[PDB]
């Protein structure tokens, strides 16, 4: 519907929160290099992270990382709305936690 | 602090030994890195601390050094150099000449090393600002660049407030302020922070415990709002504070017990410009909270 | 043996022995002094250093007749007046800055100076401040009065420095063939004069500009301290021009109204990674 | 799990 739901594509970077995003993807869109936008995924999956400006590295879909994708929950070439996530302030008083199954082995404080 | 951190404090303290007992003008300078760390986790620390500390009893509290590396030493030799002992400033730690820098490196190594036994505070002599304190800024600028003044500002902007012996005596820097209400917005108050011209830190900082008014009035600073002695009675009374420490004066006896020993003037600047010969003294407070005058020269 | 440097800080001590006595003292340190002056000060004529700070003395002693001195560090004192400073053409250096100084004066010129710190004077006075030509750095900030008295006539100073100065008119900043360093910090002047000719500038200060864009930031290919502090910051220009270059080290934006946003910080950081220092903390590079 | 009660990872 929309054309804020681009393709997800996948990613030559590393980086999880990091889109290789097309000149076209970059310019049509308001999406800058250093543009924190949100990302909305299944069953109510939203983030917010930046869009890399790769016009090689990306035809008219956000060039996705695998770990974006498990992260989001979300499958290659998913049409993923980007919208602006510009109220993400410092939060107060966050609470965190490890994953027993992934912090099984890192001894100390990992 | 940090092993680099650590030997360069070792060092410093060496230093000021040697140079303890001579005459002032120690600087006690560092390396480019190491500084820099050592300023960031001195600001990390200091601002890790709430702006109303609390003093832990016995320590021998001094005056106003006025930035003296020759006094400061006196005072580490007599009233016990850190850490064997608890040192307080009450205000106008840094002022006019090339000693103040030894001492504020000296009191950051000692927190460093025993946080539970250093503690300095500034007055109407040693702001943060050269309109008020230019033995600081002015003595960076002809001898240092700009990014370690820079850094050295954040730091101290990044320094607590006030302190207190016991909930018995307030270890302020001058006299009480009518716009002081609370400890609440005091702790409140986290980093950065400075000595205004006008309020009640700056009543704390530049005037100094007024008793020609009753709740507020002009200071000596021009400016300041030297809180007289109604108001500090009354700010006693509902704080439950017994005694209030003055500075950034030039004291003729060096420690003035005010508001009937309820305002302890001691001041540790020996021959203040040299015609004012104001004489030292230190607060040497007791695991009772017993508040002496531990006079010094002038 | 004769003393080499005579040192009265804070002495506690109105009278000062070996200046006399000790001809060979070349460091006539009286900082912090508890006395007035020091005495004997022409009887010592192989004396380099001569420091005297928070003196009691109202006046100077001896302030000409040390034709041969190489540094008058007379800064920090209480006295009235500094006068006879201008006959000792010798002086490699001078320091009576953050003094009382009613009267600032005896500054005209000199054949054999190096440095010179006057400054920090009650009255707002200076005379001949551009009359030498034979410095190569320059020191003229903290000036009291209200405009600079002569910029112009420095063409062969390699060192400028006029930050945290009162002088709002500041003017011929183009006039210099080249400096390698200089400091516009509060120096009153709309734009910086002198960055096409006096390119050779390894350091730059704006010190909150009013100017958009920097003058010529881009081409600048040499300055490793791009300073401009308490930016609003006026444009993105002269951001785009200070990332077109890779050979600068130093960088400040500086706290201007775009840093709201932390991932604008990251994205700045990423952006300019030549910059071996971002402002405040240093860029990772 | 607390929030706000142990004393952080300080950088």
């Amino acid at each position: 519907n929309r054309p804020n739901r681009l393709i997800v594509d996948e990613a030559i970077n590393e980086d999880n929160s990091v889109v290789s995003l097309s000149q076209p993807k970059m310019d049509e869109l308001q999406l800058f290099r250093g543009d924190t936008v949100l990302l909305k995924g299944k069953k109510r999956r939203e983030a917010v992270c930046i869009v890399l400006s790769d016009d090689t590295c990306s035809d008219e879909k956000i060039r996705m990382n695998r770990v974006v994708r498990n992260n989001l929950r979300v499958r290659l070439g998913d049409v993923i709305s980007i919208q602006p996530c510009p109220d993400v302030k410092y939060g107060k008083r966050i609470h965190v936690l490890p994953i027993d199954d992934t912090v099984e082995g890192i001894t100390g404080n990992l | 602090m940090a092993d680099l951190d650590k030997l360069n404090i070792d060092s410093i303290i060496q230093r000021l030994l040697e140079v303890r007992g001579s005459k002032p003008g120690k600087n006690v300078q560092l390396q480019e890195n190491e500084i820099r760390g050592l300023c960031l986790k001195s600001r990390e620390i200091f601002l890790s601390q709430p702006i109303l500390l609390e003093l832990e009893a016995p320590l021998k509290i001094c005056g106003d050094i006025h930035g003296q590396y020759y006094d400061l030493l006196r005072l580490f030799e007599y009233g016990g150099f850190p850490p064997e002992s608890n040192y307080l400033f009450l205000g106008d730690y840094v002022d006019r000449g090339k000693q103040s820098l030894e001492t504020i490196c000296l009191l950051l190594a000692y927190k460093i090393k025993y946080p539970e036994n250093f503690f300095l505070l500034r007055g109407n002599h040693e702001c943060a600002s050269i309109n008020r304190i230019y033995g600081f800024y002015d003595e960076c600028k002809r001898r240092y660049n700009i990014k370690l003044w820079k850094t050295f500002t954040d730091c101290f902007n990044c320094l607590p407030i006030a302190a207190i012996v016991d909930e018995k005596i307030f270890c302020c820097h001058g006299g009480l302020s009518p716009d002081l209400q609370s400890m609440e917005q005091i702790r409140r108050i986290m980093r950065p922070t400075d000595v205004p011209d006008q309020g009640l830190l700056c009543d704390l900082l530049w005037s100094d415990p007024d008793k020609d008014v009753l709740g507020w009035g002009e200071n000596d600073r021009g400016v300041s709002f030297t809180f007289g002695a109604e108001v500090v009675a009354k700010f006693l009374h509902k704080h439950d504070l017994d005694l209030i420490c003055r500075a950034h004066q030039v004291v003729e006896d060096g420690y003035e017990f005010f508001a009937k020993r309820q305002l302890v003037t001691l001041f540790s600047a020996p021959n203040y410009c040299g015609e004012f010969d104001n004489a030292g003294a230190m607060m040497s407070v007791d695991e009772t909270l017993m508040c002496s005058f531990q006079i010094l020269k002038p | 043996r004769d003393a080499e440097d005579v040192d009265l800080n804070h002495y506690r001590i109105g009278k000062i022995e070996g200046f006399e006595v000790l001809k060979k003292v070349k460091t006539l340190c009286l900082r912090q002094n508890l006395i007035k002056c020091i005495e004997n000060l022409e009887e010592l004529q192989s004396l380099r250093e001569l420091d005297l700070y928070d003196n009691q003395i109202k006046k100077i002693e001896n302030l000409e007749a040390l034709t041969e001195l190489e540094i008058l560090d007379i800064s920090f004192n209480l006295l009235r007046n500094i006068e006879g400073v201008d006959k000792l053409t010798r002086l490699k250096k001078l320091f009576l800055v953050n003094n009382k100084i009613s009267k600032i004066e005896n500054l005209s010129n000199l054949h054999q100076l190096q440095m010179l710190e006057l400054g920090s004077n009650r009255i707002r006075a200076i005379e001949n401040i551009d009359t030498l030509t034979n410095l190569e750095s320059l020191f003229l900030g903290k000036n009291k009065i209200t405009k600079l008295q002569n910029l112009d006539a420095l063409t062969n100073l390699t060192v400028l420095s006029m930050q945290s100065n009162r002088l709002t008119k500041i003017e011929g900043l183009q006039n210099l063939v080249n400096l390698r360093e200089l400091y516009l910090s509060h120096n009153g002047i709309e734009v910086i004069e002198g960055l096409e000719n006096n390119n050779k500038l390894t350091m730059l200060d704006i010190a909150s500009n009013r100017i958009k864009k920097i003058e010529n930031i881009s081409h600048l290919t040499e300055l490793q301290e791009f300073w401009m502090n308490d930016n609003l910051l006026e444009s993105w220009s002269d951001l785009d021009e200070l990332k077109g270059a890779r050979s600068l080290e130093t960088v400040y934006l500086e706290r201007n109204p775009l840093q709201k946003d932390p991932q604008y910080r990251r994205k700045v950081m990423l952006a300019l990674p030549s910059v071996r220092q971002i402002d405040a903390t240093f860029v990772r590079f | 799990f607390s929030g706000e009660g142990q004393k952080l990872g300080s950088l």
